[PDB]
């Protein structure tokens, strides 16, 4: 059972070259279920795979939801059922994918996480895929999901603050996604801007100290922080 | 685009 | 009754959301209702499955190039995954060819739809021939040539040489000769004749028909530049 | 551009 794991990672890399991300996610899901820890490469293969899968489902959900808003505004009555049924089917597929990711995180990855870097990576994923569920959630389920995302995000913020430099791309991307959580989901634009401001400010103070190979990843996320701040202010 | 940014 | 309209409506929604596998399923259900497809519904069905099989073909070519490099010392993994993608592609082609032979080609009212459906039959047999190997390959190539030729005969007797359906048919047929049938002189001969005869009657076209004909004529001319 | 062209 420890000779199949190498084949699953091999087929995940092949699926990535072939842009077959649903197969890639299935291959990475099987690799995680083997029980061994993931390296930095294997962590990204798992994250890249599922982000593309849920990313296309989110884009489809947003398209169908905007059409549903217009169809319940304009006066289209017979158009209503087709859009509602199809948007709900895409909504179910998206929720099913997030449950798979959150299932792998809580049952394998987050528990047996060796270093702080991986634990922040996995906890950031847990907050991300709870945030994706909150994007489509409605009532009783929604309010509990928003609390679960904040708990996962906050635990990663505390670990990264004590274990990572403010220029670390994982800490930056974590705060970037957390600020979006505050703005979009938690309805806290002042906390969203404050977190984005502080994240940019503290990373800006230490920009001259950055390492050579960290330049490209860190300055990219700082641009995203500035882009959202430009949009929110 | 006109949308806010997030990343892996 | 009026569920057929809902299937076509959801296919348009799937197209807006770029959910082409969903779009194909909706159009498959619309065809299975038994009624004929309009010009719009003909393109919705074709666009859906062309996108679906198009990504499977691109994935197959990536895995096949990797398999060729791996055979010059790794394991079975590349072959196994390439065969799985090969199976999904064959399933999609078998579904399209199933809809054509059992619904569309039979209940074809005009020449435009009949040439369109026969061109589809040749196209998706050609996609099968791209992955076929031995015994299947020659049997599949014969089915594509027959489907292409039957569309060539109908288009020759019922369509002007500038007709975009006739042009696109000859474009894919010339590619069939070059890649699959191993007849590069017949491929070039077909592409030249199609380009020349369409060129002769370009002055008779209207503004809205001119743009569609010259678009395919450039593709014919592009392949000729590549093949000669 | 480096590949041959087929229509729908």
């Amino acid at each position: 059972p420890h000779m199949e794991r190498a084949s699953l990672i091999q087929k995940a890399k092949l699926a990535e070259q072939a842009e077959r991300y649903e197969d890639m996610a299935a291959f990475m899901k099987g690799a995680v279920e083997k029980g061994e820890e993931l390296s930095c490469e294997e962590r990204n293969l798992l994250s890249v795979a599922y982000k593309n899968v849920v990313g296309g489902q989110r884009a489809a959900w947003r398209v169908l939801s905007s059409i549903e808003q217009k169809s319940n505004e304009e006066g289209s009555e017979e158009k209503g059922p087709e859009v509602r049924e199809y948007r709900e089917k895409v909504e179910t597929e998206l929720q099913g994918v997030c449950d798979t990711v959150l299932g792998l995180l809580d049952s394998h990855l987050i528990k047996e996480a060796g270093d702080a870097e991986s634990r922040v990576f996995y906890l950031k994923m847990k907050g991300d895929y709870y945030r994706y569920l909150a994007e489509v959630a409605t009532g009783d389920d929604k309010k509990r999901i928003i609390d679960s995302a904040r708990s996962a995000y906050q635990e990663a913020m505390d670990i990264s603050a004590a274990a990572m430099p403010p220029t670390n791309p994982i800490r930056l991307g974590l705060a970037l996604n957390f600020s979006v959580f505050h703005y979009e989901i938690a309805n806290s634009p002042e906390e969203a801007i404050s977190l984005a401001k502080t994240t940019f400010d503290e990373a800006m103070a230490d920009l001259h100290t950055l390492s050579e190979d960290s330049y490209k990843d860190s300055t990219l996320i700082m641009q995203l922080l500035r882009d959202n701040l430009t949009l929110w202010t | 685009r006109t949308r806010r940014e997030t990343q892996l």
